[PDB]
RNA sequence: ACGAGACUCUGGCAUGCUAACUAGUUACGCGACCAACUUCUUAGAGGGACAAGUGGCGUUCAGCCACCCGAGAUUGAGCAAUAACAGGUCUGUGAUGCCCUUAGAUGUCCGGGGCUGCACGCGCGCUACACUGACUGGCUCAGCGUGUGCCUACCCUACGCCGGCAGGCGCGGGUAACCCGUUGAACCCCAUUCGUGAUGGGGAUCGGGGAUUGCAAUUAUUCCCCAUGAACGAGGAAUUCCCAGUAAGUGCGGGUCAUAAGCUUGCGUUGAUUAAGUCCCUGCCCUUUGUACACACCGCCCGU
């Protein structure tokens, strides 16, 4: 995948999530909650990505909201 | 020109031909607490702390 | 990382007379046939590096470039590097120099005026010869 | 309107400005370029020659601000 | 071992007062090693106020139409030669670092009067954040023009930017422009 | 009872579910010690968000503001009430009511002047200000979509002649998640760089190298290089559009079509200063009031 903000910070999402799954399925839940809490309390933006996407080119204009110049 | 900490009690509204100033009422905490009104600019959120560098600036209303 | 060359307040290459204010080796706009990829290619062919100190650069490299351009057809190097190629009056690309001569020959407008063509007047009036639209946009050329 | 500075390398004048850099509290290419009003590339070459002399260690490189430091 | 950055720490920087954390607030998940946390500061008002003043400072150089918003630029700026200055200072730059900008700040701006008349302005204020960061925005313009067509450039003003960041005393320039306007509009009290 | 909402489509979220020989893989696996009951992509019967929890304002009602939690907390569009207008369309339609010209039928035939002028008569358009603009070619990038017989003779494209690549000719694949193509002369970046701004930094024409092959193109089709130097760094009166993945930059694809775009309709990519307000200008709506207006203020109307 191309895009810095995509694969970067996804490496940290992956390290947190892989650690979570490993400790949950292998050792217990208490160590999971402790270390996962440390990692995802360092920063929040791991588990949540930006939902922002390019929006549709709209009606009678160059883009989504801009409109062609009106004459009188 | 003392520095006094006061809490916003209510947000009145804007003024001007097109609207360019904001009205709040701030109450003191350590100056024999009483209600004083003052106009304000910028994001001064719901019940935040407005700092009075002076106890004499009022808001001329309407 | 030291060089015993001495700073020269006056330097002369091609008899031009222009305001020497900035640095050199890419402000060679006074030199007509050197710079950019061709000069980079020649210098890389000469196997030289950038381990010296900028600011004080002499003119020997560009002299060597013009020297190789004196006989460019011997080595069969890709020959789309000269300015006016496949012109009438010669099947080759000869040498010329000095300013006040090149800017005119950028528009070889003797035979195209002699033939009684619209092209001579299109070129002469400073207007389009290919048809750049000139009523709302396309107003540059005389200001 | 570039200023005129003595750049000639002489038996005497050359060894009078090369031992003036370490006589300042703030000694960086930025400080020299903003204060002594000579090319910062000259200061970069000076620190490169210092690195060649063997009293520092190079870490990273850049077209404006390079990293040369010491741990002794 | 919860020490902020690789050099600072959150265990020795204490004011023994919990009313004066409006400039530096490092006590929770909001603490940032490097400011490239992404995000949108224009989604809602009171969110650019929720900004960390370090991030607002470095990002608000997003002006002209060609250098606008590009977070790679600001992160490279605040990384490059900051990595150098940390090992090149050794001592504490804290004195100037705080003591020019972060209480250079003004104390009043003005607002419009009635319905007409562009000859004087009624003096008001805000809880310090908006006025300090309006001085910061005019200082964005001022530090730019101190670089814009000037000699000291971008990605090398790290000293002055740490000044523009940290905490509490007075030496600035665009802020004294704001203070001239302060007094002029304050003659209406 | 309509309209509004609901609704439909569309985005945004799954240590979940249904499974893929076109994405994706485990120690009796090689071409290498000197046949995972399906999850990234695709798409389905479902789930998820309700102002739901808390705090504060509210005849403690409707609701509003803020805050955790959360993928997401007024979130793109489509559809859209009788009366309306002598609004446009008879040149979209043996959809359709007849007063009525001409033979120079508003039929054909690579056939054929203009409009591709320059004292502008107007309107929509083609364009970024510096270590940010662009080159090192030194790491896996995006689409949204299109693509070949009723008519029909016209499709999208994978190597060499080789000057330096589309390419004049041989060549296969794809009626398509199978081929183009993990989108074949593109990031915005960068050891060609600006030391304080007319230089290297972004192009006033306009000339050659082989031109995709369209009789014509010039009286609209068809590449980058020599660095030849253009008020070379926020703009009469008047103003148009716009509030977050707005604007703007930037390319790409569909329609038109012969791969004909400076147009339009969509799509991604970089990415956003300002504002969470007002009724001052232009208007609109839910009232009260005045009227000598009702063709309704572009009204009506007085005066030698």
């Amino acid at each position: 995948g191309g895009g810095h903000v995509a694969q970067i910070y996804a490496i940290r999402q992956s390290i947190s999530k892989a650690l979570v799954a490993y400790y949950q399925k292998y050792v217990d839940e208490a160590s999971k909650k402790e270390i996962k809490d440390i990692l995802i309390q360092y920063d929040r933006t791991l588990l949540v990505a930006d939902p922002r996407r390019c929006e549709s080119k709209k009606f009678g204009g160059p883009g989504a909201r801009a409109r062609y110049q009106k004459s009188y | 020109q003392p520095i006094k900490l006061a809490r916003v009690t209510k947000v009145l509204g804007r003024t001007g031909s097109q609207g360019q100033c904001t009205q709040v009422r701030v109450e003191f905490m350590d100056d024999t607490s009483r209600s004083i009104i003052r106009n304000v600019k910028g994001p001064v959120r719901e019940g935040d702390v407005l700092t009075l560098l002076e106890s004499e600036r009022e808001a001329r209303r309407l | 990382l030291v060089i015993p060359e001495k700073f020269q307040h006056i330097l002369r290459v091609l008899n031009t007379n222009i305001d020497g204010r900035r640095k050199i080796a890419f402000a060679i706009t006074a030199i007509k046939g050197v710079g950019r990829r061709y000069a980079h290619v020649v210098l890389r062919k000469a196997d030289i590096d950038l381990t010296k100190r900028a600011g004080e650069l002499t003119e020997d490299e560009v002299e060597r470039v013009i020297t190789i351009m004196q006989n460019p057809r011997q080595y069969k190097i890709p020959d789309w590097f000269l300015n006016r190629q496949k012109d009438v009056k010669d099947g080759k690309y000869s040498q010329v120099l000095a300013n006040g001569l090149d800017n005119k020959l950028r528009e070889d407008l003797e035979r195209l005026k002699k033939i009684r063509a619209h092209r001579g007047l299109r070129h002469f009036w400073g207007l389009r010869v290919r048809g750049q639209h000139t009523k709302t946009t396309g107003r540059r050329g005389r200001t | 309107d570039k200023l005129n500075n003595l750049v000639l390398f002489d038996k005497a004048t050359y060894d009078k400005l090369c031992k003036e850099v370490p006589n300042y509290k703030l000694i960086t290419p930025a400080v020299v370029s903003e204060r002594l009003k000579i090319r910062g590339s000259l200061a970069r070459a000076a620190l490169q020659e210092l690195l060649s002399k063997g009293l520092i260690k190079l870490v990273s490189k850049h077209r404006a601000q390079v990293i040369y430091t010491r741990n002794t | 071992d919860i020490k902020l950055f690789g050099k600072w720490s959150t265990d020795d920087v204490q004011i023994n007062d919990i009313s004066l954390q409006d400039y530096i607030a490092v006590k929770e998940k909001y603490a940032k090693y490097l400011p490239h946390s992404a995000g949108r500061y224009a989604a809602k008002r009171f969110r650019k106020a929720q900004c960390p003043i370090v991030e607002r400072l470095t990002n608000s150089m997003m002006m002209h139409g060609r250098n606008n918003g590009k977070k790679l630029m600001t992160v490279r700026i605040v990384k490059h030669a900051f990595e150098i200055i940390h090992l090149l200072t050794g001592e504490n730059p804290l004195q100037v670092l705080v003591n020019a900008i972060i209480n250079s700040g003004p104390r009043e701006d003005s607002t419009r009067i009635g319905r007409a008349g562009t000859v004087r302005r009624q003096a008001v204020d805000v809880s310090p954040l908006r006025r300090v960061n309006q001085a910061i925005w005019l200082l964005c313009t001022g530090a730019r023009e101190a670089a814009f067509r000037n000699i000291k450039t971008i990605a090398e003003c790290l000293a002055d930017e740490l000044i523009n960041a940290a905490k509490g005393s007075s030496n600035s320039y665009a802020i004294k422009k704001k203070d001239e306007l302060e007094r002029v509009a304050k003659s209406n009290r």
